[PDB]
Protein backbone atom coordinates (compact mmCIF):
# COMPACT_ATOMS: atom_id res chain seq x y z
CA UNK A 1 0.00 0.00 0.00
CA UNK A 2 1.19 3.49 -0.90
CA UNK A 3 -0.74 5.39 1.79
CA UNK A 4 -0.40 5.04 5.54
CA UNK A 5 -3.49 3.99 7.49
CA UNK A 6 -4.75 6.86 9.57
CA UNK A 7 -7.50 5.55 11.83
CA UNK A 8 -10.79 7.38 12.40
CA UNK A 9 -13.89 6.27 14.25
CA UNK A 10 -17.06 4.65 12.89
CA UNK A 11 -19.29 7.81 13.02
CA UNK A 12 -17.11 9.24 10.25
CA UNK A 13 -19.07 7.02 7.85
CA UNK A 14 -22.38 8.44 9.06
CA UNK A 15 -21.26 12.01 8.42
CA UNK A 16 -21.17 10.86 4.78
CA UNK A 17 -24.25 8.64 4.61
CA UNK A 18 -26.69 11.02 6.29
CA UNK A 19 -25.83 13.63 3.66
CA UNK A 20 -28.25 11.53 1.58
CA UNK A 21 -31.89 12.20 2.55
CA UNK A 22 -32.95 8.58 1.85
CA UNK A 23 -30.29 7.09 4.16
CA UNK A 24 -31.39 9.13 7.17
CA UNK A 25 -32.67 6.15 9.20
CA UNK A 26 -29.21 4.60 9.62
CA UNK A 27 -27.78 4.17 13.12
CA UNK A 28 -24.35 3.22 14.37
CA UNK A 29 -25.87 -0.21 15.05
CA UNK A 30 -26.44 -0.95 11.37
CA UNK A 31 -23.08 0.59 10.48
CA UNK A 32 -21.31 -1.59 13.06
CA UNK A 33 -22.64 -4.65 11.24
CA UNK A 34 -22.26 -3.28 7.70
CA UNK A 35 -18.64 -2.27 8.29
CA UNK A 36 -17.67 -5.70 9.62
CA UNK A 37 -19.35 -7.09 6.51
CA UNK A 38 -17.19 -4.74 4.45
CA UNK A 39 -13.90 -5.20 6.34
CA UNK A 40 -14.30 -8.96 5.94
CA UNK A 41 -15.45 -9.10 2.31
CA UNK A 42 -12.56 -6.95 1.11
CA UNK A 43 -10.02 -9.08 2.99
CA UNK A 44 -7.45 -6.29 2.87
CA UNK A 45 -4.38 -7.21 4.96
CA UNK A 46 -3.44 -3.56 5.59
CA UNK A 47 -6.62 -3.06 7.64
CA UNK A 48 -5.90 -5.71 10.31
CA UNK A 49 -3.52 -5.16 13.22
CA UNK A 50 -0.49 -7.44 13.37
CA UNK A 51 0.10 -8.75 16.90
CA UNK A 52 2.51 -11.41 18.19
CA UNK A 53 1.90 -13.49 21.33
CA UNK A 54 3.60 -16.48 22.97
CA UNK A 55 1.16 -19.22 23.92
CA UNK A 56 1.99 -22.57 25.51
CA UNK A 57 0.81 -26.02 24.45
CA UNK A 58 -0.49 -28.45 27.06
CA UNK A 59 -0.94 -31.75 25.19
CA UNK A 60 -1.11 -31.06 21.42
CA UNK A 61 -3.51 -28.21 22.27
CA UNK A 62 -3.15 -24.56 23.16
CA UNK A 63 -5.49 -21.75 24.06
CA UNK A 64 -5.66 -19.22 21.29
CA UNK A 65 -5.91 -15.42 21.78
CA UNK A 66 -9.35 -13.86 22.04
CA UNK A 67 -8.91 -11.24 19.29
CA UNK A 68 -7.55 -13.57 16.61
CA UNK A 69 -8.87 -13.37 13.07
CA UNK A 70 -6.13 -14.73 10.81
CA UNK A 71 -2.93 -16.53 11.75
CA UNK A 72 0.13 -15.45 9.78
CA UNK A 73 2.53 -18.09 11.10
CA UNK A 74 3.14 -20.14 14.22
CA UNK A 75 6.77 -20.79 15.10
CA UNK A 76 8.37 -22.73 17.93
CA UNK A 77 9.59 -20.56 20.75
CA UNK A 78 12.86 -22.32 21.50
CA UNK A 79 13.95 -23.21 17.95
CA UNK A 80 12.26 -20.46 16.01
CA UNK A 81 11.36 -22.85 13.18
CA UNK A 82 7.88 -22.41 11.87
CA UNK A 83 5.07 -24.96 11.86
CA UNK A 84 3.40 -25.91 8.51
CA UNK A 85 -0.24 -26.75 8.66
CA UNK A 86 -1.17 -30.33 9.56
CA UNK A 87 -2.22 -32.74 6.84
CA UNK A 88 -2.38 -35.59 9.38
CA UNK A 89 -5.73 -37.28 9.85
CA UNK A 90 -4.63 -39.00 13.07
CA UNK A 91 -2.67 -36.27 14.89
CA UNK A 92 -2.85 -37.04 18.61
CA UNK A 93 -4.33 -40.46 18.28
CA UNK A 94 -2.05 -43.31 19.35
CA UNK A 95 -1.36 -46.68 17.76
CA UNK A 96 -1.27 -49.96 19.73
CA UNK A 97 9.20 -35.07 12.26
CA UNK A 98 8.48 -31.69 10.69
CA UNK A 99 5.98 -30.18 13.14
CA UNK A 100 2.59 -28.87 12.13
CA UNK A 101 -0.44 -27.03 13.48
CA UNK A 102 -4.19 -26.67 12.93
CA UNK A 103 -6.85 -24.33 14.28
CA UNK A 104 -10.64 -24.36 14.33
CA UNK A 105 -12.09 -22.10 17.01
CA UNK A 106 -10.33 -20.90 20.13
CA UNK A 107 -8.13 -24.03 19.94
CA UNK A 108 -4.84 -24.64 18.17
CA UNK A 109 -3.99 -28.29 17.53
CA UNK A 110 -0.26 -28.94 17.31
CA UNK A 111 1.84 -32.04 16.62
CA UNK A 112 3.99 -31.60 19.75
CA UNK A 113 3.06 -32.31 23.34
CA UNK A 114 4.61 -29.81 25.77
CA UNK A 115 6.12 -26.71 24.19
CA UNK A 116 5.76 -22.97 23.69
CA UNK A 117 4.94 -21.38 20.34
CA UNK A 118 4.82 -17.83 19.08
CA UNK A 119 1.73 -16.85 17.12
CA UNK A 120 1.84 -14.00 14.63
CA UNK A 121 -1.79 -13.12 14.02
CA UNK A 122 -4.09 -10.29 12.97
CA UNK A 123 -6.73 -8.38 14.94
CA UNK A 124 -8.97 -5.33 14.53
CA UNK A 125 -7.91 -1.93 15.81
CA UNK A 126 -10.34 -0.87 18.53
CA UNK A 127 -11.22 2.31 20.45
CA UNK A 128 -11.58 3.60 23.95
CA UNK A 129 -14.94 1.95 23.26
CA UNK A 130 -15.13 -1.62 22.07
CA UNK A 131 -15.72 -0.65 18.46
CA UNK A 132 -13.96 -1.11 15.10
CA UNK A 133 -11.62 1.69 14.07
CA UNK A 134 -11.54 2.16 10.31
CA UNK A 135 -9.06 3.84 7.91
CA UNK A 136 -9.24 7.54 7.09
CA UNK A 137 -8.44 6.70 3.43
CA UNK A 138 -11.17 8.42 1.36
CA UNK A 139 -11.30 5.59 -1.17
CA UNK A 140 -11.99 3.12 1.66
CA UNK A 141 -14.50 5.61 3.05
CA UNK A 142 -16.28 6.18 -0.26
CA UNK A 143 -16.83 2.51 -1.09
CA UNK A 144 -17.87 1.78 2.47
CA UNK A 145 -20.42 4.54 1.97
CA UNK A 146 -21.53 2.99 -1.32
CA UNK A 147 -21.67 -0.42 0.39
CA UNK A 148 -24.09 0.61 3.15
CA UNK A 149 -26.04 2.63 0.58
CA UNK A 150 -26.29 -0.43 -1.68
CA UNK A 151 -27.41 -2.62 1.22
CA UNK A 152 -29.98 -0.05 2.32
CA UNK A 153 -31.21 0.56 -1.22
CA UNK A 154 -31.63 -3.19 -1.71
CA UNK A 155 -34.11 -3.30 1.17
CA UNK A 156 -35.83 -0.25 -0.30
CA UNK A 157 -35.94 -1.96 -3.70
CA UNK A 158 -37.34 -5.19 -2.28
CA UNK A 159 -40.01 -3.15 -0.49
CA UNK A 160 -40.97 -1.41 -3.73
CA UNK A 161 -39.75 2.00 -2.57
CA UNK A 162 -36.90 2.61 -5.05
CA UNK A 163 -36.90 2.61 -8.86
CA UNK A 164 -34.97 -0.11 -10.74
CA UNK A 165 -32.59 2.48 -12.22
CA UNK A 166 -31.60 3.84 -8.80
CA UNK A 167 -30.48 0.46 -7.48
CA UNK A 168 -28.86 -0.24 -10.87
CA UNK A 169 -26.77 2.93 -10.70
CA UNK A 170 -25.71 2.38 -7.09
CA UNK A 171 -24.75 -1.21 -7.90
CA UNK A 172 -22.61 0.21 -10.71
CA UNK A 173 -21.15 3.10 -8.74
CA UNK A 174 -20.18 0.73 -5.91
CA UNK A 175 -18.75 -2.02 -8.12
CA UNK A 176 -16.21 0.41 -9.54
CA UNK A 177 -15.13 1.67 -6.12
CA UNK A 178 -14.93 -1.88 -4.78
CA UNK A 179 -12.46 -2.80 -7.50
CA UNK A 180 -10.71 0.49 -6.90
CA UNK A 181 -10.49 -0.03 -3.11
CA UNK A 182 -8.89 -3.39 -3.82
CA UNK A 183 -6.18 -1.66 -5.82
CA UNK A 184 -5.48 0.98 -3.18
CA UNK A 185 -4.60 -1.48 -0.44
CA UNK A 186 -2.90 -4.14 -2.58
CA UNK A 187 -0.53 -2.45 -5.07
CA UNK A 188 2.96 -2.30 -3.53
CA UNK A 189 4.64 0.95 -2.59
CA UNK A 190 8.01 2.11 -3.90
CA UNK A 191 9.46 0.56 -0.75
CA UNK A 192 7.43 -2.66 -0.98
CA UNK A 193 8.45 -3.12 -4.62
CA UNK A 194 12.12 -3.32 -3.65
CA UNK A 195 11.18 -6.17 -1.32
CA UNK A 196 9.65 -7.92 -4.35
CA UNK A 197 12.42 -6.99 -6.79
CA UNK A 198 15.05 -8.43 -4.46
CA UNK A 199 12.87 -11.55 -4.21
CA UNK A 200 12.05 -11.85 -7.91
CA UNK A 201 15.68 -11.29 -8.98
CA UNK A 202 17.61 -14.25 -7.57
CA UNK A 203 20.41 -15.95 -9.49
CA UNK A 204 20.63 -18.69 -6.85
CA UNK A 205 16.97 -19.14 -5.82
CA UNK A 206 15.83 -19.05 -2.20
CA UNK A 207 13.00 -21.54 -1.70
CA UNK A 208 12.99 -21.98 2.10
CA UNK A 209 11.64 -18.64 3.28
CA UNK A 210 8.90 -20.25 5.39
CA UNK A 211 11.37 -21.77 7.89
CA UNK A 212 12.25 -18.21 8.81
CA UNK A 213 9.37 -15.85 9.41
CA UNK A 214 9.71 -14.61 5.79
CA UNK A 215 12.50 -12.44 7.19
CA UNK A 216 14.99 -12.75 4.33
CA UNK A 217 12.29 -12.59 1.64
CA UNK A 218 13.13 -9.13 0.36
CA UNK A 219 16.89 -9.30 0.92
CA UNK A 220 19.04 -8.34 -2.04
CA UNK A 221 20.94 -11.35 -3.30
CA UNK A 222 24.63 -10.47 -3.59
CA UNK A 223 27.12 -12.49 -5.67
CA UNK A 224 30.90 -12.20 -5.35
CA UNK A 225 33.07 -10.82 -8.16
CA UNK A 226 35.79 -13.05 -9.62
CA UNK B 1 -73.97 12.97 0.55
CA UNK B 2 -70.21 13.02 0.97
CA UNK B 3 -67.20 10.85 1.76
CA UNK B 4 -63.91 10.97 -0.08
CA UNK B 5 -61.51 8.63 1.72
CA UNK B 6 -61.87 5.73 -0.72
CA UNK B 7 -62.10 7.75 -3.95
CA UNK B 8 -58.91 9.44 -2.76
CA UNK B 9 -56.94 6.25 -2.18
CA UNK B 10 -58.28 4.66 -5.37
CA UNK B 11 -57.24 7.74 -7.33
CA UNK B 12 -53.93 7.92 -5.43
CA UNK B 13 -53.22 4.25 -6.09
CA UNK B 14 -54.06 4.88 -9.74
CA UNK B 15 -51.33 7.53 -9.76
CA UNK B 16 -48.69 5.34 -8.11
CA UNK B 17 -49.01 2.85 -10.97
CA UNK B 18 -48.44 5.57 -13.55
CA UNK B 19 -45.20 6.85 -12.01
CA UNK B 20 -43.97 3.40 -10.94
CA UNK B 21 -44.39 2.44 -14.59
CA UNK B 22 -42.80 5.72 -15.73
CA UNK B 23 -39.66 5.12 -13.65
CA UNK B 24 -39.62 1.54 -14.98
CA UNK B 25 -38.82 2.91 -18.46
CA UNK B 26 -35.83 4.98 -17.28
CA UNK B 27 -32.52 3.74 -18.72
CA UNK B 28 -29.04 5.21 -18.34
Amino acid sequence: MVNNINWVKLPVILDRLLRHPLLTDLNLETAIQYTLDFISAMGLPNVYVDKIETIDIKEYRGELPCDLISINQVRLHKNGIALRAMTDNFNAYPTHGEPSFKTQGRVIFTSIKHEKVDISYKAIMLDDEGLPLIPDNPIFLKTLELYIKKEWFTILFDMGKISPAVLNNTQQEYAFKAGQCNNEFVIPSVSEMEAITNMWNQLIPRVTEFRRGFKNLGDKEYIRVH
Amino acid sequence: FGSGAIGYEFDNRYLNNQEMSAVAKQRL
